[PDB]
């Protein structure tokens, strides 16, 4: 029918997990009609764009919606002079009238949201642009910005936002709403899964949910008719198996630069992620108990710096070769 | 197998410009048109089999009878003599407006050069001077004439509307009320509605709501329908009312708009697909 | 046409060198209903793009490889005309955005949201794949505008990305698509490979080995060891030998070349040449990451280093390679790698 | 209706007796007013510290009336680029004013983000047409301002707001909208607000929402920290205190907990030990010049995102590590 992240999407703000704290302010407003101009922040796949179509929803109705809702994305042109005129042209939009049916079935509050989302992406000339617009039209009309960095959001949009930091779904948090998903769609899971998931899926319930989906594709498709294991997770997921990390780990013991290099090529051969593996190798090396604290803090700065590096698109064999030569000199 | 009609223009002006109206109308759609030759009618299929950067979903499915032809001699191995032939519709036109400007003589078309050919010949009168034309087609199978089969429509939903003729006092009225959608540049999906009569053309745009309407008395062939769709189909449509005395715009409530045009029987219905979802 | 297209899989039964990667692309491909979003990732000519194809031959059925190349008009901010070909079949499509440079954006909104909100209704309705190659390539604007479109219009439309070190890829798009590894193939399948190909070639062969070496030196590359294989094989009249020489690209050649120099000569003059070879090689556009890898990956095979030496060079290669990302002159960040190794080899 | 805003532009003072904070300033344009003479004006300082409503507010004392045809205010949100100063800002100070007397106000909010062709066209109509026309030019940032533009205009600086100003705001706002607040509460809002009213009546909108009976039920620093998700100061001296003194397996574990008891991010934290250690009598300076220039480059990384865990653990390793030129 469709896939599991557009087909669970929660429909109203009960559906939200984990949450409350915005959720609870949100529905508290529901009955009020103050709702401030809101400034959605968090993980990727943390609940912004559900929780704020859910109280679009719930405020205006499927019919109101579509006259007093406006919403930008990273998809169409925000410039500063889109941000100039059509944007204070909609602010500058009188308030149009319910109907009937919107008045006794929906509470319809007397203004008009104007959701900006991916507002990280927004040059500061557009914001600077934003914040009158937000200012002398808060009585008709209200704004909504949503981002994962707030630092790409200008102090002055921070401060006339309302912040509502969205905390990253662990285990705990999400557990509930997998479970949730998992017996509708009929996963028969092995304990331990469904955890599993939101540890690899770490603070984004989108990957939880399409990763769940794919192991429910699979062992659909096996016909075997048996549970979903921890290692068909963990294979399907990227991550890399123990074997492999503990030979990584014993040819760095062993610190031979010719032996680490030929065994980093078969590696990267192999296609596996840079990022996760300098993760799991992190998980190892921190949690160890058979290293000091000066190597622990040496391998820490050491998996920072070639984190930050491979957060810039660099190249992934150059990244782990050196990260692992480091290691092995430690 | 055998192929080969008489054509005159002088005989029966009427069913010969209803030829060359399907024959433009085929090419302006899009190109090629199967020719089924069935040994009792002709029908010209223009049809995507669908489309995938473009939007190309408009159907036209013209049936024009075999007495149309004076001579319609159709034979083969398929069932009840079909022939079935695609052929590249501006060849087409270039054959019939060529014969069309002589006439202002019969015309004869023969199955004469997998890919074969058609050939028209005709004689012109200024002197004796003969016209000859081979337009390359092709010898389509009787399997692949079998998946072309004209799309059935519901009739739970699908309200009929019966539009004045082109030729009296509302022709020039309503006329005019379906191509008054065609003066702005920013129109491209229209939505037609229907209340149970009136036929309003909506255009949505965030500049000024605009409703154009139909004040004039419509009647039914025999609760809201609204169907959205793309502006080209309704060019297809006003060109279809141009040439047609009788029309019918038959509406899916969100689904399609059936434009089935008759000439009392030559019948041309064209089927146009819903662009969005209202 | 090259062996590589000849012997092409055609058919997700046909795809014989990975075998599990295969298991699981059926798995998808039972339901194309529920398909979500994907991602390929893996090393560079393993077979990913083949393995997209065999996909989506297997939902859409034959008819996805009849491909139909149309050029459409672009317009920028300057108002300036840009042609980008769209490789368009029936049923899906496909679009390379790095075609342009930075200027990917419009595209990725344009193109894609033109078909992202247009329907395939034809009373059915279809959703329509769309093939995004490199999307290593794509400027971190091309993908914000991507993560909506693809969230938001997830019934109509389906992206497919192909890609290799998928860390230029940003978190909202990872999250957002189902991740795929194709491990690239060992010796013995891409030798199996060449030996059905050499088979239904009529090349005379001497012995196998000679595609174990072909294997080994493609490094994991199946599209590299068959042009090598034709190479070979129609420079010695179809009849390979050992005495075959392993045939390599110029540019690789070049860069070992460049780095006996290095470890030969160490001097601003030998700079010099380093650098008149490295703008040799960019003209050749070759890409400098890929020019730096090469680069550092020769200069670790010198047998005459000790490991303080090659210690410091991947250290560099790291340091520089993080510099060229973020830079926007590529000769600045080779000249300094090279500068830097010539002052620590000595 | 007033009661349909948001509590920022609710309790935005209408009247210069009711903008806190900026004493001098507000004295110095009330003498202003009252001699009669008004010099051109440049209101510069932090976000939310009283500009627009200074500026506005004594527009509307000047001309009680008047305002809609004594005043031209142009912002960001309104294109200012050399035509606009050549002609709109031109001829509205080009001509008589309106009723009896007086001189035209022209208000530039954000003129930070005006161009320096517009600013260097702007001058010459101040200094021509000052006789009858005096200008305000409101600025967060004095470097996009053209020396000229810095050098025909009177400098009212802005300070961030202090902790008496935001306590009588805040007691204002309690009083209007009958709640309560817990004296834990104000302090743990004055810390949070760092000089900005607007995240001051935000918060307290939010801790209003966050209520389940905002007229029986007080706010106590437990709801601010909860509604704002920022962590408790018990959280970071345990943290810090895990840190500089437990192993780290342990550090590691309780730096784990502590940020997922509550949700905590690793930013909050970071710039909470930041605060905390910059009371420290560090003995080495080394210590110093480590821990910041660490610090720095984490919260960096952390700003443009990755892996959580590995910004983490480097927190930890940057301070265990620097804390060992301390006994050196
Ligand atoms: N708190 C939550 N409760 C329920 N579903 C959630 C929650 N957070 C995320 N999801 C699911 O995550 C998927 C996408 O989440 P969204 O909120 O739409 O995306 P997002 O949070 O904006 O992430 P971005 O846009 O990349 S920053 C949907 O399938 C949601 O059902
Ligand atoms: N001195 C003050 N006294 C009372 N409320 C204040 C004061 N300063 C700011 N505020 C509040 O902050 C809100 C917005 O602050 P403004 O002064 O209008 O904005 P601003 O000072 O111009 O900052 P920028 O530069 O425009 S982001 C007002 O509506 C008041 O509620
Ligand atoms: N299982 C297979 N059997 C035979 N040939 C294959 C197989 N997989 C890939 N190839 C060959 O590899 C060549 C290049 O692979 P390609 O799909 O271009 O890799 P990439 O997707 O990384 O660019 C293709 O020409 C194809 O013929
Ligand atoms: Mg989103
Ligand atoms: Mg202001």
């Amino acid at each position: 029918q469709q896939p599991w992240v557009e087909k669970y999407r929660p429909k109203n703000l009960d559906e939200v997990t984990a949450q409350d704290h915005a959720v609870t302010v949100l529905k508290k407003t529901l009955k009020s009609a103050n709702l401030p101009h809101m400034l959605f922040y968090g993980p990727p796949g943390t609940g912004k764009t559900s929780t704020i179509l859910a109280l679009t929803k719930e405020l205006y109705g499927p019919d109101l919606m579509k006259s007093r809702i406006l919403e930008l994305n990273a998809s169409d042109e925000r410039g500063i002079s889109i941000v100039r005129e059509k944007v204070k042209n909609f602010a500058r939009l009188t308030v149009s009238k319910p109907s009937k049916h919107d008045l006794e079935n929906y509470p319809c509050p007397p203004y008009k949201i104007i959701i900006l989302d991916e507002a990280d992406s927004m040059t500061a000339d557009a914001q600077s642009a934003l914040r009158r617009t937000m200012e002398t039209y808060s009585g008709v009309t209200r704004f909504c910005l949503i981002c994962n960095y707030v630092t790409r959001i200008i102090d002055p949009l921070a401060s006339r936002c309302s912040k509502f930091r969205f905390k990253a779904l662990d285990a705990s948090n999400a557990i509930d709403r997998l479970r949730f998903i998992s017996e509708q769609e009929n996963v028969k899971c092995d304990d331990g899964v469904l955890e599993r998931i939101l540890d690899i899926s770490a603070g984004d319930l989108r990957r939880g949910i399409t990763l769940l989906q794919s192991a429910s594709k699979g062992a659909q498709y096996l016909g075997d008719g048996k549970n979903i294991t921890s290692t068909q997770v963990e294979e399907l997921a990227g991550v890399v198996p123990h074997d492999i990390l503990i030979e990584i780990v014993e040819k760095v013991k062993s610190g031979d630069f010719d032996e680490i290099k030929k065994y980093v090529n078969t590696f990267m051969k192999s296609g596996w992620s840079a990022a996760s593996v300098v993760n799991q190798l992190h998980e190892y090396y921190i949690t160890n108990d058979n290293f000091d604290t000066n190597f622990k803090n040496q391998i820490s700065w050491l998996l920072f710096t070639t984190d930050s590096r491979l957060n810039n698109g660099t190249n992934e064999h150059i990244q782990l070769l050196n990260l692992l030569v480091k290691i092995s000199q430690l | 197998m055998k192929l080969k009609l008489i054509v005159n223009g002088c005989e029966a002006p009427d069913d010969y410009k209803l030829l060359r109206t399907t024959i433009n109308t085929v090419a302006s759609l899009r190109k090629t048109a199967i020719l089924r030759f069935n040994s009792e009618r002709l029908t010209i299929i223009s049809t995507p089999k669908g489309t995938i950067l473009r939007g190309d979903t408009g159907q036209l499915w013209c049936t024009i009878p075999h007495d149309v032809f004076r001579l319609y001699t159709v034979i083969s191995a398929r069932e009840l003599n079909t022939i079935t032939m695609e052929c590249n519709c501006d060849s087409l036109l270039s054959v019939f407006k060529r014969y069309d400007r002589v006439m202002n003589s019969n015309m004869t078309i023969k199955l004469q050069s997998p890919i074969c050919a058609l050939g028209i010949t005709f004689e012109e009168i200024v002197k004796v001077i003969m016209h000859s034309f081979k337009v390359p087609v092709k010898l389509l199978f009787r399997a692949q004439d079998t998946r072309i089969q004209e799309p059935m429509i519901n009739y739970i939903q699908l309200m009929m509307y019966k539009l004045p003729p082109i030729s009296g006092e509302f022709g020039s009225a309503f006329h005019g009320f379906i191509r008054r959608v065609e003066r702005y540049s920013n129109v491209n999906h229209i939505h037609l509605m229907g209340v149970k009569v009136e036929l309003k053309i909506i255009v949505n745009e965030l500049d000024w709501h605009l409703e154009i309407c139909w004040n004039g008395p419509l009647d039914s062939v025999i609760s809201t329908h609204e169907v959205i769709i793309r502006c080209k189909d309704w060019k297809v449509c006003s060109k279809l009312y141009a040439a047609f005395e009788e029309v019918v715009l038959a509406i899916s409530h969100d689904e399609s708009c059936v434009f089935h045009c008759s000439l009392d029987r030559g019948q041309i219905i064209y089927y146009i697909a819903r662009s969005k979802g209202l | 046409s090259l062996w590589v297209d000849k012997y092409r899989p055609k058919s997700l039964n046909a795809l014989s060198h990975n075998e599990e990667l295969t298991n699981f692309l059926k798995s998808l491909s039972d339901q194309p209903r529920d398909l979500p979003h994907l991602l390929l990732y893996g090393p560079n000519g393993t077979g990913k793009k083949t393995r997209c194809m065999a996909l989506l031959e297997s939902i859409f059925g034959p008819g996805v490889y009849r491909l139909k190349i149309d050029v459409r008009q672009f317009v920028t901010a300057s108002n300036r005309k840009l042609e980008l070909n769209v490789v368009s079949s029936p049923y899906h499509l496909e679009i390379t955005p790095s075609d342009m440079g930075n200027n990917d954006r419009i595209v990725i909104q344009e193109l894609l949201k033109e078909v992202a909100q247009m329907e395939q209704v034809d009373l059915a309705h279809r959703y329509k794949c769309v093939i995004i190659n490199e999307a290593n390539s794509l400027t971190k604007d091309a993908q914000a505008a991507l993560r909506r479109t693809m969230e938001k219009y997830s019934k109509n439309i389906r992206l497919i990305m192909v890609c290799d070190s998928m860390s230029p890829i940003i978190a909202p798009i990872k999250s957002r698509c189902l991740l795929i590894r194709c491990p690239a193939p060992s010796d013995s399948e891409i030798s199996t490979i060449l030996s059905d190909v050499v088979t239904n070639e009529r090349i005379q062969l001497e012995t196998k080995d000679i595609l174990k070496r072909i294997a080994q030196a493609s490094n994991g590359n199946l599209r590299v060891s068959l042009l090598m294989l034709e190479s070979m094989a129609l420079n010695n009249e179809l009849a390979l030998k050992s005495s075959s020489p392993i045939i390599k690209p110029d540019w690789i050649i070049v860069i070992h070349k460049l780095t006996r120099k290095i470890v030969k000569e160490r001097s601003v003059n030998s700079l010099i040449e380093c650098r008149a070879v490295l703008y040799d090689l960019l003209a050749h556009c070759i890409p400098a990451n890929i020019i730096l890898k090469e680069l550092t990956f020769s200069l670790l095979d010198v047998e005459t280093l000790n490991t303080t030496n090659k210690s410091s060079i991947i250290e560099y290669s790291s340091v520089f390679d993080e510099r060229l990302s973020l830079g926007n002159k590529a000769i600045f960040h080779l000249e300094g790698f090279i500068a830097k190794v010539m002052c620590c080899l000595d | 209706s007033k009661e349909n805003l948001p509590w920022v532009e609710k309790y935005r003072p209408e009247t210069l007796d009711e903008v806190y904070g900026q004493n001098e300033v507000i004295t110095t344009v009330r003498k202003f007013v009252d001699e009669g003479k008004l010099p051109h004006l440049l209101f510069y300082g932090p976000p939310g510290t009283g500009k627009t409503s200074t500026i506005v507010a004594l527009a509307r004392e000047i001309y009680g009336k008047n305002y809609s045809n004594m005043v031209l205010e142009l912002n960001a949100s309104d294109d200012r680029g050399i035509d606009v100063v050549r002609n709109q800002i031109k001829d509205f100070a080009s001509t008589r004013q309106i009723f009896s007397k007086g001189f035209k106000l022209i208000i530039l909010d954000e003129a930070d983000a005006m161009t320096n062709a517009a600013q260097n066209a702007l001058r010459r109509v101040i200094e021509r047409y000052t006789k009858n026309t005096r200008f305000c030019v409101l600025a967060n940032y004095a470097h996009k301002l053209t020396p000229a533009l810095l050098s025909r205009c009177t400098r009212f600086r802005f300070q961030p707001l202090p902790q008496e100003a935001i306590e009588r705001r805040i007691a204002n706002v309690l009083v209007h909208e009958k709640l309560k607040l817990s004296p834990n509460a104000e302090k743990a809002l004055i810390e949070l607000s760092n000089g900005d009213m607007r995240r001051v009546l935000n918060v307290l909108q939010s801790c209003k929402a966050t209520l389940d009976n905002p007229d029986e039920d007080e706010i106590s620093d437990d709801v601010i920290y909860e509604c704002c998700g920022a962590p408790r100061p018990s959280d970071l001296k345990a943290v810090l205190k895990s840190i500089l003194e437990d192993d780290w397996g342990t550090a590691h574990y309780t730096l784990n907990k502590v940020r997922s008891a509550k949700g905590l991010a690793l930013i909050d934290l970071i710039e909470g030990i930041v605060k905390i250690l910059e009371d420290y009598e560090l003995q080495n300076e080394e210590t110093r010049v480590h821990l910041l220039t660490k610090l720095a480059d984490i919260e960096y990384s952390i700003s443009k995102g990755g892996n959580d865990q590995i910004q983490g653990s480097a927190v930890i390793g940057a301070i265990k590590a620097s804390f060992e030129n301390e006994t050196v």
